[PDB]
């Protein structure tokens, strides 16, 4: 519904998402993952029509996307956006696999910074 | 009054509340109904 | 099949919403479905913190977060705000607090000991 | 809808292991999941009753 943003800090309890977040120092304001992603793809009565949004429009759908997601989780797909710190709600989402949810509090810096990497 | 033309707006603009320690838990709730509709059959023809 | 004779837990499958239920209505050459979902209202705000620490051990709730309203901490379940005081039944105890980041002091009350007096 | 607006315990319809989290990237004329999974790792064996 609404356009989510992320706040200025950019520090989520250590996990480090600037690959996917948009980049300031762009015209397009794409992340570096979709730079990638788009660098890799009149007749006789023959005419081809433009499509109604621009792929400005949808970068920004994605950056409301990853904003609303980092920020409250999935509480905003199923009412208000409800804010709660980003190290608990990657505890919750072990929880909901079936693991204890001291084993990211107790080694949330490993978890980071091996997800860093893996991205 | 006029046709006019515009540049389409994606939605309302809402800047969440994030902090290191700050949670938002829900204190009340409503029920809500919403409509899907769905086809099923067309009407069968022979020639 | 997933949403009238049963309840779906899969997003935005059985209408927008937390899916409670779901009524079947004819239509012509079709069908409408009547989505009832839950739709949490009126948010506050409040501090929490993943663990309490008490007699130098980590305490971790089993269900729900820890929050304050600014001068004392209590449990919630997350879906609706219903504070319990914190006890040794509510919590179970996994680890010392010297692993976990935002850890704060709080009290854990035993009911044990009030009632032996 | 299931994988990045909520956690979805269908198997390997988020990606292949236990489904943490996803996030969208735009793509010309399509869609780009990145799939956050758990993978446990590094078993020991015991007996059991
Ligand atoms: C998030 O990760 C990026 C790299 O993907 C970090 O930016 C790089 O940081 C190194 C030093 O650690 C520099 O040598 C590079 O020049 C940086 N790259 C760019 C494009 O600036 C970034 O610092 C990380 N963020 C945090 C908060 O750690
Ligand atoms: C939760 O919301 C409902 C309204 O949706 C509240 O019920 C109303 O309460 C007012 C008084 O505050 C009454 O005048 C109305 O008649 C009530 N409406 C209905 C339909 O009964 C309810 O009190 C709210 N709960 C809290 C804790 O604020
Ligand atoms: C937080 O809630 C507590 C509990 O309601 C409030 O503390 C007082 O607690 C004593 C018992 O220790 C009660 O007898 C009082 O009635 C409570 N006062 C109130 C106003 O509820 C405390 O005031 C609350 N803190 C804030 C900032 O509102
Ligand atoms: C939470 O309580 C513990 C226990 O009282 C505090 O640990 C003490 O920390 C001080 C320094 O702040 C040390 O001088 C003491 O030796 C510690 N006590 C023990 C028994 O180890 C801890 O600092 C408190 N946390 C906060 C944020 O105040
Ligand atoms: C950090 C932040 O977003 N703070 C907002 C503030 O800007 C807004 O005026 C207020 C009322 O809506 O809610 C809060
Ligand atoms: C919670 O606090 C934030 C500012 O930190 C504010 O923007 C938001 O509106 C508050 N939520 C409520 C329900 O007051
Ligand atoms: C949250 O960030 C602020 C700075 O913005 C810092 O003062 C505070 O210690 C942080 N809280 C935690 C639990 O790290
Ligand atoms: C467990 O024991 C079996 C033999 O009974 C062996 O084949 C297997 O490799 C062992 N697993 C580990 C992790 O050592």
């Amino acid at each position: 519904k609404q356009i989510y943003k992320t706040p200025p800090i950019k520090y989520f309890g250590g996990f480090n998402f600037s690959q996917i977040l948009p980049d300031p120092s762009k015209p397009s304001k794409r992340s570096p993952i979709e730079d990638l992603l788009f660098n890799k793809v009149k007749f006789n009565g023959l005419t081809v029509l433009p499509p109604l949004l621009t792929d400005e429009m949808i970068a920004q759908y994605t950056s409301a996307l990853l904003a609303g997601t980092i920020t409250s989780g999935w509480t905003f797909g199923a009412g208000p956006a409800l804010q709660i710190p980003f190290p608990m709600q990657m505890a919750y989402r072990f929880n909901g696999i079936g693991v204890t949810q001291n084993v990211l509090y107790e080694n949330q810096k490993l978890i980071a910074n091996q997800f860093n990497s893996a991205i | 009054q006029s046709i006019i033309a515009y540049t389409m707006s994606l939605g309302a603009e809402n800047s969440v509340a994030y902090s290191n320690n700050s949670i938002a838990i829900p204190t009340n709730f409503t029920i809500s109904v919403t409509t899907e509709i769905l086809p099923v059959s067309m009407t069968k023809t022979s020639v | 099949s997933e949403c009238v004779l049963g309840q779906s837990k899969r997003v935005d499958f059985c209408g927008k919403g937390y899916h409670l239920m779901s009524f079947p209505q004819s239509a012509p050459h079709g069908v409408v479905f009547l989505h009832v979902t839950y739709v949490p209202a009126q948010e506050k705000n409040f501090t929490t913190a993943p663990a309490i620490c008490h007699d130098g051990k980590a305490h971790f709730p089993r269900e729900g977060v820890f929050v304050s309203n600014g001068t004392h901490w209590f449990v919630t379940q997350r879906n609706f705000y219903e504070p319990q005081i914190i006890t040794t039944d509510n919590t179970f105890v996994s680890g010392n607090c010297d692993v976990v980041i935002g850890i704060v002091n709080n009290t854990v009350y035993d009911p044990l000991q009030p009632e032996l007096d």
